[PDB]
Order: structure tokens, then sequence, then C-alpha cells
């Protein structure tokens, strides 16, 4: 039978064991006795205008130049003109070639060229009655005096500069300090003796 | 107004005065016994004055109570124990502070006899002075003044207000659950992320397990949002070209035909013969074109399907 040959009619080819000789009926796209040679669909393909064509089984792949995309690379991709802002990944639709922007954090809109107002989301990120300030693609906290850090969470230690004098104890208070003078001293900074 | 990081707390526990005498040695409004020098008469009307100030190496006789002062009304006679009194705050003095707690302090507690008339002033029963260091804590420290003839006992602690932590009640932590963060505050004012969040601000959602790092992201915990051209639970499966019927992909918008399928959309049967058995009367089929066939008929049979 055809059993003696492990492989005859290689690609979707059905062996026929006729008395005169073996025969192969083959799936479309192949040709030859065993149907081992791929019909060139690129000689008749619709890949055009600089596309590198690659033969597939009853199909073809249009390798596209950079300024084009699609099944046939028949349309230009809008991502070549950089419609999306920096930080946004530009992707191309396979059907129409229109650019699809994926915005980074802080930006929105079709072109991702619009700031998000983080101060207009229903919450104040700033502690201690701080004022949310909107920044292009970001936000900031306008802290009160005595509070710093990105969210106004750190009490400034105004006693860090040692403003009190003559071994006075300095009191770290909100936005100011207070000196407590040793015996025999006076003044806001305990600077005047006796 | 009235900002505050915390408060210094003091409660008078007990006072003992069998004799009932001022620190002058004289009776609280009483006459001396002729024998044994006993005080006879009404007991002292004991109230307390408290003065809290900056810690001083040398205790001063003058100067202001810089950290605040307060006093109780008359809370007992000569001898009384309030350690078991629950729900009474007359023996309690609270001094709030709006500065970072220095941890060093000097404290003055005084017992006074309330005058019996309008004309006379009060007179002190016993005076105590204690300098030390104390950390914010909900546990009390008991102090006892027992050197003089009258003795009293009291307790102290420094409590931070809510959202304040550290030795100075100066470290802030306010829990939140909004766009800008999702955390609680532990004992030490450190932030502990709510479940499903991460990062120092606890504002970075922890995505669905197995979510593709490259092609997946989440704005909410347990979610997996796929970038353009990706799909599936993990966002790890490419999306074939739209209109791709019998094809698959390894990258988005590809269309790689399955077995015996052709065309850019893989919608063209390359084996219409084996699929439909179109030939009849033992006619033999040939996949002449995609979605097309041609039969070779036995002798005496004609037509595309070999019907006589
Ligand atoms: C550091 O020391 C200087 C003196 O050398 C002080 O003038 C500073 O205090 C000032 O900035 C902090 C504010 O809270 C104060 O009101 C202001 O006087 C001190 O930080
Ligand atoms: C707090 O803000 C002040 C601005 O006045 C700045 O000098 C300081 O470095 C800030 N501190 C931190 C921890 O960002
Ligand atoms: C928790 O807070 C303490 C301050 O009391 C700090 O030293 C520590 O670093 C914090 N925890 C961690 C894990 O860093
Ligand atoms: C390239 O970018 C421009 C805008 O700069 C847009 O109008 C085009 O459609 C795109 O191809
Ligand atoms: C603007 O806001 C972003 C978060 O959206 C933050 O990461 C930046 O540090 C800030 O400038
Ligand atoms: C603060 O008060 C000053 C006057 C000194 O007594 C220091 O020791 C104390 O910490
Ligand atoms: C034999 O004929 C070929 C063309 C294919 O249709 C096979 O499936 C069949 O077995
Ligand atoms: C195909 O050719 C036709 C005419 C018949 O001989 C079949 O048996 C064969 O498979
Ligand atoms: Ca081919
Ligand atoms: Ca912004
Ligand atoms: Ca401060």
């Amino acid at each position: 039978e055809c059993q003696l040959m492990p492989n005859a009619c290689q690609n979707g080819g059905t062996c026929h064991n006729s008395h005169g000789g073996y025969n192969c009926v083959c799936v479309n796209g192949w040709t030859g006795e065993d149907c081992s040679e791929n019909i060139d669909d690129c000689a008749s393909a619709a890949c055009f205008q600089g596309a590198t064509c690659h033969d597939r089984v009853a199909s073809f792949y249009c390798e596209c130049p950079h300024g084009r995309t699609g099944l046939l690379c028949h349309l230009n991709d809008a991502c070549i003109s950089n419609p999306c802002n920096e930080g946004s990944n530009c992707d191309t639709n396979p059907v129409n070639g229109k650019a699809i922007c994926t915005c980074p954090s802080g930006y929105t809109g079709p072109a991702c060229s619009q700031d998000v107002d983080e101060c207009a989301l229903g919450a104040n990120p700033c502690e201690h009655a701080g004022k949310c300030l909107n920044t292009l693609g970001s936000f900031e906290c306008q802290c009160l005096q005595g509070y710093t850090g990105p969210r106004c969470e750190i009490d400034v230690n105004e006693c860090i500069s040692n403003p009190c004098q003559n071994d006075a104890t300095c009191l770290d208070q909100i936005g100011e300090f207070q000196c407590i003078c040793m015996p025999g001293y006076e003044g806001v900074y305990c600077e005047s003796g006796r | 107004a009235d900002p505050r990081l915390g408060q210094f707390e003091l409660e008078i526990l007990s006072m003992q005065n069998v004799n009932g005498e001022l620190q002058n040695g004289n009776c609280c409004g009483g006459a001396r016994n002729p024998g044994d020098r006993k005080c006879t008469g009404d007991e002292c009307n004991t109230y307390f004055k408290v003065c809290l100030k900056e810690y001083q190496s040398r205790v001063r006789a003058g100067g202001p109570c810089s950290f605040g002062s307060g006093s109780t009304p008359v809370i007992g006679g000569n001898t009384f124990n309030l350690k078991a009194s629950r729900g009474n705050d007359r023996n309690r003095i609270v001094l709030p502070f709006s500065f970072a707690w220095p941890r060093s302090y000097t404290l003055l507690v005084e017992a006074w006899d309330s005058s019996n008339d309008t004309i006379q002033p009060d007179s002190i029963i016993e005076k105590a002075s204690h300098s030390g260091m104390i950390n914010p804590s909900r546990q009390w420290q008991t102090l006892k003044q027992n050197t003089g003839i009258a003795h009293f006992e009291y307790r102290i602690r420094v409590t931070c207000d809510d959202h304040y932590y550290g030795f100075g009640c100066n470290k802030f932590c306010r829990p939140r659950d909004d766009f800008f963060g999702h955390y609680a505050c532990d004992q030490n004012g450190n932030k502990t992320c709510m479940e499903g969040w991460m990062g120092p601000e606890c504002n970075k959602a922890i995505c669905r397990q197995g979510c593709s790092p490259k092609h997946g992201s989440c704005k909410l915990p347990g979610d997996c949002r796929c970038q353009y051209g990706w799909q599936g639970l993990y966002c790890d499966k490419c999306i074939p070209h739209p209109g791709c019927v019998h094809g698959t992909c390894n990258e988005p918008w590809q269309c790689l035909c399955e077995t015996n399928w052709g065309g850019q959309l893989c919608d063209k049967d390359l084996n219409y013969c084996g699929t439909h058995q179109p030939c009849l009367n033992r006619g033999t089929c040939s996949n002449t074109g995609p979605d097309k066939y041609q039969c070779s008929c036995p002798e005496g049979y004609s037509g595309p399907n070999c019907e006589a």
C-alpha cells in the first residue's frame, strides 16, 4: 500500500494507490506530485508600494514600511506623525490606521495631551488644611507655615536653628518657636541678661 | 482655634492627714488638745493646685507655670482615697500642649486648706515638687509625696491626641481611603496599606494574580486591564485581526490560518473537497481554488457533481 512509504503526499495530501502509480489529491495552495512546493501567492498578491511580500499557504504577509500598516500595508499609520504626547504609547488600528494613545498617569484625552486635575477628584491630598494646587500632569500641596512634606504631614522643627539663647529651652510649635529663659534672662530669644 | 498635639494628665489618688494640720504645724481651723497635742475641730478642706513647667535642674521658687496650670475643687477632708472612684473627674487635671512634648518636665503639686471665711486666705497643707522625664503612653505613673506629716499620692501620663504619635506627639498619621491613598495608621504612626494596595502612599493597586506585567495594568485591586491588542484574564493573549475567523496570533492583529484554511482572514477553505464531499457517483474531487472545487467524473457521468 501507501503504508510502505512513511510519508507520501506530504501536506494535506491524500494518497491514491493506483495500479500504475501512486497518486496525490492535495489541499489548495500546494502543487507538485507530493505537493511540496508552496504556490507563490506574492506574484499575484495585493502587497504594494514598497511592501516586502512573504508567501503563506494560500495567503501572504505584507511587511510594512514604517509609515504604513494594515493587511496590505495599504494605509498609513497615524502614529508616525506623533499625535500622542510624550509618555503616551502610540498604537495603530489595523483597520483604519488611526493612532490610539494610552495616556500616562496625570494625562488624559484622545491625544493624552491634557492634564488631569487631581484637585478636582473629590478629595484633598494635603493634610492640615493644605491647599491642593494643580500641576500640568500632576498636583502639589500648598502647605501652611510649619508644615512641609509633599502632603504637609511633617511638622517643621523651627527649633532646629537654635533660636533661643543662654541655654533656654526651645519649644517646637506650629509655625513658630517659644523660648523659656534660664533664671536671670529675658527676651523673646532669651538674649538680654538680668 | 484650640490646636493641640496632646495633654499632660494628672489625677489625685489619695491624701492622708490624721492630724489635720497645715504645713505651719497649726490645725486646719482646729484647737490643740491640752494633752498629746491633738487637733480637735473640723477637718481640712483639701483641694489641689498643679503647676507644670519646663524641666529645671534647679527647682525655682518663682517663675510661670510655662506648660500650664490648674486646680481641683475641694475633693476631701483630712484623709481620703479616690483610687477606686470611677467616673469622677473632680480629682483630674488636664494640661493641653500645642508644642512638641519636650519629654523633660518639672511638676508642682500642692494641697491647700480652703478658708472657712471670706476674709482669710487659704493656707497650704503640703507641697510637692517632682522633676523627671515622661513619654507619651496610656499607662499611668504613680507618684507619692510622703516626706512631710501629711502625705498625698497622685498619677500622671501624657496622651497624644488622635493622629499624633511619637515621643513629642509630633508625628502625624491620618488614615484615608480615597483616590490619594488607602492605608491605616499603626501604633507608631507608620502607614499600613489596606489589603489590595501597595507603595509608600498605598495608592498603587495590586492587580489580579497572574496579570501580564507587560500587557496588563489595573486602576483597582484584583483587576487586569489589557493594553491595545491584548485580551484574556491575564491580558497575555493577543487579539487576532478583526475578521480573522480560522486563524490565531502570536502578536496583536495577526491572522495565522489553522490547517487547511487560507486567505488573509483565513476564511477560505483550502480543502472544500474533504469538507463537503461535493462529488457524487464516486467522482473524485480536487481543491482547484479556495472555496472552490472541481470533480473528475467516471465515464458516463457529467456535471460539476457527476450526475449522469
Ligand atoms: C531658625 O532660627 C532663626 C534664627 O536664627 C529663626 O528666625 C527661625 O524662625 C523663623 O522661621 C520659622 C518660623 O516659625 C518663625 O516664626 C521664624 O521666626 C528658625 O526656624
Ligand atoms: C518643606 O517645605 C520647605 C519649603 O518652605 C522646604 O524648604 C523643605 O525642604 C520641605 N521639607 C521636605 C521634607 O520636603
Ligand atoms: C515605623 O516607625 C518607626 C518610628 O517609630 C521607624 O523607625 C520605622 O522605620 C518605621 N517602620 C519601618 C518598617 O521602617
Ligand atoms: C499626525 O499628527 C497630526 C497632528 O500633529 C494629525 O493631524 C494627523 O492626523 C496625524 O497623522
Ligand atoms: C505629580 O503627580 C504625580 C502622580 O500623579 C507624582 O508622581 C509626581 O511626583 C508629581 O509631580
Ligand atoms: C528647658 O528649660 C530650660 C530653662 C532649662 O531648664 C532646660 O534644661 C529645660 O529643658
Ligand atoms: C484526501 O483528499 C485530500 C485533498 C484531503 O481532502 C484529505 O482530507 C483527504 O483525506
Ligand atoms: C477518483 O477518480 C474517480 C473517477 C474514481 O476512480 C475514484 O475512485 C478516484 O478516487
Ligand atoms: Ca503560498
Ligand atoms: Ca494635574
Ligand atoms: Ca513646629
